């Protein structure tokens, strides 16, 4: 029974045998339980002063790898178990739940949500460009079919890159890795259809000037000159090539 | 309470280990506590010494026969 | 508990006389004067005191124990620890506080020159000094952070004496640095032209380096610190000198160089040879470290500018990089920089390369003048 | 704590670190239970987070539209993003460290991130100068060149990367003309 | 034309127009 | 004096380790310094009073180093060796 271990910290406060218990370390030198607890407590103070106007939309959830899985599904285009594409993921409208982080109630959902809104836009944009043929202002047009098919190709590559590169990665890594892809996606969403705060290119509604068919073979040339300033130079070159492929065929 | 008892027993064991090594008694680790735990029952220490001496003689004899 | 919280909770750490000497001292005062009222003192843990001191040395501006008054870090008079006497605790905290105040002032100066509060280009030498100070404070803060991590882990009994002893070499380096900084910067009037302030700082650095080089191995960490500081501070000045000598264009936005170009003499002016480059006179403003070679450097730079203007009719290490490379090469050809006087190291590494370049430039100019102008 | 710091580096002010339209991200003065020294360190970091937020807003403002205009302005925004990329990488490393030891202290982060407190302000000063002077087209190149004579080696390298992107644009335009 | 920093730079259609105009003219 | 500081730290740790230790324990642990320190203080005060300069510091240190106290002898030998290392460095520079 001699085999017990004892503390090697000897303090200058008890001159007998101290237990060794510290002073309840400071908030900023430890977290993950006290972080969330302090955040929840500050939000509780604010909710007391507000009359309970937070109501913890997803106070905690899911985990790391499961929240990452839901976010990766939303980025693929299947809305997450707390996220709808082009729809508020959480029923909290404070930046703890729309929050890169705060450890606050909803803030665990919020770190995902802040990047998620872009992913929901990406999902709806990938649906917009997923089929090469579409009703109304998108029917007929071989250059339009080529453009939409190549965009769906890139959307698919983006969706396979997500939830295949970052399995079980924290939200921060997921968002940092996907920021350079989602910004290009958002630029193309302004260029293309629904999946954006501007439906199509032009307007912000289902009556956007975005051409199709030979009208698109026009439209794209000015859109290509007028903007290529994010990451579209190789992509826009390929898109112009494939859009001209039906035009070049006809000619 | 249990923490204090564990601390006390650890320090007592360390002190006894040091006393043993300074006296060059020659005893190994297993006589860490149990042998002394037996002596703490009030057992005749002279007889305990005699028996442990006999066991040491037997062990040396057996190790000599084996070697 | 947040010691910055105004609720004094008196927790007795133990009943042991050796653990409550402060309480014993207050009881002695109460027993010697029946009207003695104990001062209302905030009870702080020794570990908390250590952590606040580490934060002070790390540059935290708002400490509860150490109040900054008039730019001096002062201990709040109403602090008590159970295991230290108030006078002893005060004395030790004040000994640390003197260095804390020095560091605080130096960090304030670093922030000032860094611009983290003029359409004039940065005084590159002062910027380099600020960067070197930042690097030294970086390494000191890194060591402080490792000590803080050891404290935070609570795996071993860390006492204030152990911490003070561990920091002793760093405290010594800091004390030397504070003396050097005061002499090199605080003594230079702000109403001094940038060239004059720079020359005074550079001469103070040179003299301090020469003073400390004779002390030997026992000051090795201080000699190495001062050597790195001098190399970094002269890097931009020597680069400007190198740039003017090589390209013939002085891009000196700060007027920091001891030689001022008189703009009133065009290169086609008769006085170009005489008036294009004037030494600033306060007493020529001469950079002491350049003094042996200063004349050759000035003549070479003027000659190179002239040669470039004459030829316009028809892999090189920067002075800073070459200085650094020669310092590293001497460290290799040798606790290893304090056994050779910094002045001997400069005399043997830097001046020969400059003299070679001067001779080459003047020879090229002379060859051009001999061939093209048939002098 | 550590997660909220990473959030602030991600540009989303929280309850302790609040977003002010004028100041960017800053530490709330009202957060109780922090030692004042901890609040001071947090606010020193929050100054960087504020500058990061403002820089991100600027990058989005001047790249996100596919008034000052030009390929050089786009290159400037791309340069700013590429200069924040090393900050993003350092933030990822800090995140990994905090995932490895949840007991890690803020002092470790402040030490690991101190270099960015110096790198970011100089580039932000140069960017704000370009903005305030409305430097346009190749005049942005002129401004960057003028700023390249600065003494900060980290700043020098960052500005060299920006200049390299701008020179790639200048060289493309030169090739087209010539 | 191409504002993304990558006739690789510069967007045009003359690399495609010439082989088409050659046959139109023929 | 650095070894004295280290011994003081070790004594501090020991007294933190056993609360039943007496002040006499500290006095025993520090008794060895009671002999070294007075001799070095005598040498220091001699250097101060005589304003010994340059190599005369070396001469003074040697003369006091000739004392019979082994602790003093070892300390003064270390000091003299460092000072001779400096004198020899200047000699090296000259020669």
């Amino acid at each position: 029974v001699l085999t017990y271990e004892a503390s090697r910290r000897r303090c200058w406060e008890q001159i007998g045998c101290p237990p060794g218990h510290r002073e309840e370390p400071y908030l900023t030198e430890a977290g993950r339980d006290a972080f969330d607890r302090f955040c929840r407590l500050r939000q509780g103070e604010l909710q007391v002063l507000g009359g309970a106007l937070l109501q913890a939309p997803q106070p905690v959830l899911v985990k790391e790898s499961e929240l990452v899985k839901d976010t990766l599904n939303v980025l693929l285009g299947v809305v997450s178990a707390t996220f709808s594409l082009c729809q508020p993921a959480q029923a909290f409208t404070v930046k703890r739940g729309v929050h890169v982080s705060g450890a606050s109630p909803e803030s665990v959902s919020s770190l995902l949500s802040e990047v998620a809104e872009c992913g929901t836009h990406y999902a709806r944009l990938s649906d917009f460009s997923l089929q090469p043929v579409l009703d109304s202002s998108c029917s007929k047009g071989l250059v339009f079919q080529a453009f939409t098919s190549g965009l769906r190709r890139y959307l698919q590559y983006y969706r396979a890159c997500v939830l295949s590169t970052p399995p079980t990665l924290s939200l921060l890594t997921i968002g940092f890795l996907f920021k350079k892809l989602g910004r290009q996606l958002r630029y193309l969403a302004e260029l293309c259809g629904v999946g954006t705060a501007l439906p199509g290119t032009g307007g912000g509604e289902p009556r956007a000037a975005f051409p199709t068919g030979v009208r698109l073979l026009s439209y794209l040339y000015q859109e290509a000159l007028d903007n290529c300033s994010n990451e579209h130079y190789p992509v826009l070159l390929s898109l112009l090539k494939t859009s001209c492929e039906p035009y070049t065929r006809f000619i | 309470a249990a923490a204090a008892n564990l601390n006390a027993v650890r320090e007592t064991m360390d002190v006894l280990l040091e006393i043993s090594r300074i006296l060059n008694t020659g005893l190994d680790m297993e006589t860490l506590s149990i042998c002394v735990r037996l002596c703490e029952q009030g057992i005749n220490p002279e007889a305990l010494s005699s028996v442990i001496k006999e066991l040491r003689k037997a062990t040396e004899a057996l190790k000599a026969a084996e070697n | 508990r947040q010691y910055w919280t105004t609720r004094s909770s008196k927790f007795p750490h133990s009943l042991h006389l050796h653990s409550n000497l402060a309480a014993v001292w207050d009881q002695h005062l109460y027993s010697s004067d029946p009207l003695y009222v104990p001062d209302d003192r905030v009870s702080v843990t020794e570990t908390q005191v250590i952590r606040e001191t580490l934060w002070l040395l790390s540059g935290v501006k708002k400490l509860f124990i150490f109040q900054l008054i008039d730019g001096k870090v002062a201990v709040r008079n109403n602090i008590m620890v159970t295991h230290l006497t108030h006078s002893c605790l005060r004395s030790v905290l004040e000994q640390i506080a003197a260095y804390g105040q020095v560091v605080f002032r130096l960090q304030e100066f670093i922030d000032e020159v860094m611009g983290h509060s003029s359409t004039d280009a940065p005084f590159r030498t002062y910027q380099a000094f600020m960067w070197a100070l930042y690097k030294y404070f970086i390494s000191f803060k890194e060591e402080l952070s490792e000590i803080e991590k050891c404290i935070i882990n609570n795996d071993t009994t860390v006492t204030l004496a152990i911490v003070v002893d561990k920091l002793s070499p760093r405290l010594a380096q800091l004390k030397v640095l504070h003396k050097v900084f005061s002499t090199g910067v605080a003594e230079v009037p702000p109403d001094t032209r940038n060239v004059v302030r720079a020359s005074h700082l550079l001469n103070t650095l040179y003299k301090a380096i020469l003073e400390y080089d004779n002390v030997g191995e026992a000051s090795e960490q201080t000699v190495s610190l001062l050597f790195s500081l001098w190399v970094e501070t002269v890097r931009p000045y020597l680069q400007i000198v190198d740039e003017w000598i090589v390209h013939g264009h002085l891009c000196d936005g700060a007027r920091e160089f001891i030689i001022q170009r008189n703009k009133n003499v065009p290169v086609n002016h008769r006085d170009f040879w005489y008036a294009t480059y004037t030494l600033y006179s306060v007493q020529h403003t001469m950079v002491s470290f350049l003094k042996p070679v200063l004349k050759q450097i000035i003549m070479a730079g003027k000659s190179m500018q002239l040669l470039k203007n004459l030829q316009c009719a028809e892999e090189r290490k920067s002075l800073y990089t070459l200085f650094l490379e020669s310092v590293q090469s001497r460290l290799r050809h040798g606790e290893s920089v304090t056994c050779q006087t910094f002045e001997l190291t400069l005399r043997s590494c830097l001046y020969p390369h400059i003299d070679k370049q001067y001779l080459d430039c003047c020879g090229n100019l002379m060859r051009t003048l001999k061939k093209d102008y048939r002098l | 704590m550590i997660h909220e710091l990473l959030l602030a580096l991600s540009g989303y002010p929280g309850s302790i670190f609040t977003w002010n339209k004028r100041g960017g991200l800053q530490v709330s003065q009202d957060f109780p239970f922090l030692h004042p020294s901890e609040t001071s360190v947090l606010n020193r970091l929050c100054r960087l987070g504020t500058d990061y937020i403002r820089f991100t807003e600027f990058i989005e403002q001047y790249t996100g539209h596919v008034g000052l205009h030009g390929i050089y302005l786009r290159a400037f925004c791309t340069g700013l993003d590429s200069v924040l990329q090393p900050y993003r990488q350092a933030l990822l490393d800090l995140e990994q460290e905090f995932l490895a030891d949840p007991h890690l202290s803020i002092s470790h982060i402040n030490y690991s991130l101190d270099q960015f407190q110096l790198l970011f302000p100089s580039v932000m000063v140069v960017v704000e100068q370009i903005k305030s002077q409305k430097i346009h087209g190749c005049q942005i190149l002129e401004t960057v060149y003028k700023h390249s004579c600065g003494g900060l080696p980290p700043v020098r390298s960052a500005l060299e990367k920006i200049l390299a992107v701008c020179h790639g644009v200048m060289y493309k335009q030169l090739s087209a003309w010539m | 034309v191409q504002p993304d920093t990558d006739p690789l730079p510069v967007l045009m259609k003359h690399s495609v127009t010439a082989p088409l105009a050659a046959h139109v003219s023929l």
